[PDB]
């Protein structure tokens, strides 16, 4: 579960992409941002565990970005988790599971 | 640079982690094993990302290196690179590099990646005129004057810096892909000169005037998310656009978009839109974002048959039925609207994410067969019933129905009221203008789980 107030577009990224890097994939959003500023983070394989920092998120904007070219024959899918907090410290959301699919060039 | 005689690997590469990497590269079986200058001279490329390397001391003996990847390490000093003039490509993002002076004479460089570092002064880049790819995001750069002579650049990013003045981009007419997001940019007039631009990403700046984009007719991708746009008349000129992001601005007039029929993705969330008629002909759209606007009539959406992703949340929408023909929809977000009737949602048989919180939904039965759902949102509904006569004792039917068709018992009932299925009853000694009740019921449809909850207001008429 839980969807909460997350708004997430589906995420695919073609393998063998050209720069410049980092490149915007999608903008992640929590509906809690129109009742105060929200600050975003991500976790999982490809984020904070190996391979680290293949994906990053811009804390203030929610822009999820890829930092280098991908290879479908190495890693074809990634499961990430996003997190949302206020000014403040809470946690205006529970984590969201985020699937990223590596597609054709 | 040459080692005088055969030296143990761990005396050349003093970094514990680089020593281990070099042991493997050089085909030795232990870090204390000796290596010659001819062994070192065989290494032409080096993939050494994500190894917790703190020093590249030793790399200066690898004379023939043409490509290096030291990204995602803990590098500060990059002095050992100074004389490695055969270097063509450097990947070195995610380190703690403050001084890039050692790059100044690496004139054969065609690609240089330095995002996520501690770089301020980019003067050492000024003579790297063969560069075709340069990546400088997430540093502390405020002056890009050193970019002015980099006349072979095709890809350039310096997002997440402190740049106000773009004038140094003037002569970089070879630019095809530019990212200037999250800087201090208000004036994009210099961009009128970059007529070969195909992609411009400029989110989170202070841009209000987009007239300089008029002649950039090769643009297929444009992001101006998080600026100060209102007049978007210029975008009518950009007939090649397939991807456009204009979210978080002050746009009300969408007429300039009406001819942009190549568009497959369009973001217009967080604006001043009340009228979507100009979007009716954009039938190649797969993604459309319209959240946080002032929409009521969404009928012009019915034509957009290719939509797989749609946002409508935070609007004034009562009638959701124009989504019924959008049979390819996989994700639909319409929280914070005035929707009561979700009968039309039965048509969206491929729906996977359905976010419908903060509406006026009382009956989940039209959703019962939507078994491809994996994410579901039905919390915090609220509606006001048609008034009923105030009496000493008032009875109303409970109308809250689960996906099974069964009535959901109230969670709480105001004014000491009670429930006997299907009726909610109140003993009211004196006149009151309204009574209310709440419900809260966890529910799963397919594999999507939510709490279907809300507050029902019952006005009493005297
Ligand atoms: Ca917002
Ligand atoms: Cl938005």
């Amino acid at each position: 579960g839980p969807l909460g107030s997350w708004v997430i577009p589906p995420i695919s990224c073609p393998e063998n992409e050209k720069g410049p890097f980092p490149k915007n994939l999608v903008q992640i959003k929590s509906n809690k941002d129109k009742e105060g500023k929200v600050f975003y983070s991500i976790t999982g394989q490809g984020a904070d565990t190996p391979p680290v920092g293949v994906f990053i998120i811009e804390r203030e904007t929610g822009w999820l970005k890829v930092t280098e070219p991908l290879d479908r024959e190495r890693i074809a899918t990634y499961t990430l988790f996003s997190h949302a907090v206020s000014s403040n410290g809470n946690a205006v959301e529970d984590p969201m599971e985020i699937l990223i699919t590596v597609t054709d060039q | 640079a040459t080692i005088t005689q055969d030296t143990p690997i761990n005396q050349i590469f003093t970094d514990t982690a680089l020593a281990e990497k070099m042991k493997t590269v050089l085909g030795k079986t232990n870090v204390t094993d000796t290596v010659s200058q001819t062994d070192l001279d065989q290494v032409t490329t080096l993939q050494a990302d994500r190894l917790g390397i703190k020093s590249i001391d030793g790399v200066e003996y690898l004379n023939n290196l043409t490509q290096i990847n030291f990204s995602n390490n803990q590098l500060t000093d990059i002095t050992p690179l100074k004389n490695l003039t055969k270097l063509v490509d450097i990947l070195m993002n995610n380190n703690q590099i403050a001084d890039i002076t050692p790059l100044a004479n690496l004139t054969n460089l065609t690609g240089l990646t330095l995002f996520n570092n501690q770089i301020t002064d980019i003067d050492p880049l000024k003579n790297l005129t063969n560069l075709n790819r340069l990546e400088l995001s997430s540093n502390t750069i405020s002056d890009i004057s050193a970019l002015s002579g980099l006349t072979s650049l095709q890809q350039l990013s310096f997002s997440s810096n402190q740049v106000t003045d773009l004038k140094p981009l003037a002569n970089l007419t070879t630019l095809e892909r530019l990212d200037i997001s999250s800087n201090k940019v208000s004036d994009i007039s210099v961009l009128a000169k970059l007529t070969n631009l195909e992609s411009l990403i400029a989110t989170n700046n202070q841009i209000s005037d987009i007239t300089p984009l008029g002649i950039l007719t090769n643009l297929d991708e444009l992001s101006l998310n998080g600026n100060q746009l209102k007049d978007i008349g210029t975008l009518a000129s950009l007939t090649n656009l397939t991807d456009l992001d204009l979210a978080n601005n002050q746009i009300s007039n969408l007429a300039p978009l009406s001819g942009l029929t190549k568009l497959t993705e369009l973001k217009l969330g967080a604006n001043q839109i009340s009228n979507i008629s100009p979007l009716a002909g954009l039938t190649a759209l797969t993604n459309l974002e319209l959240n946080e606007n002032q929409l009521e009539d969404i009928s012009p959406i019915s034509n957009l048959k290719n939509l797989t992703y749609l946002t409508l949340y935070f609007n004034n929408i009562s009638d959701i039925s124009p989504v019924s023909s959008l049979t390819k929809l996989q994700r639909l977000f319409f929280s914070n609207n005035k929707v009561s009737d979700v009968s039309s949602l039965a048509n969206l048989t491929n729906i996977n994410w359905l976010s419908a919180g903060h509406n006026q939904i009382s009956d989940l039965t039209p959703l019962a067969n939507l078994t491809r759902i994996t994410q579901l949102g039905l919390n915090d509904q609220a509606w006001t019933n048609a008034p009923v006569n105030y009496k000493a004792n008032v009875s109303i039917p409970n109308t809250v129905k689960n996906v099974t068709g069964a009535l959901i018992a109230p969670a709480t009932i105001s004014d000491g009221g009670s429930y006997t299925e299907p009726d909610i009853t109140w003993n009211l000694p004196s006149y009151t203008n309204e009574v209310s009740y709440t419900f809260s019921q966890p529910v799963t449809i397919g594999k999507g789980t939510t709490t279907f909850s809300g507050t029902v207001t019952q006005p009493l008429k005297a």
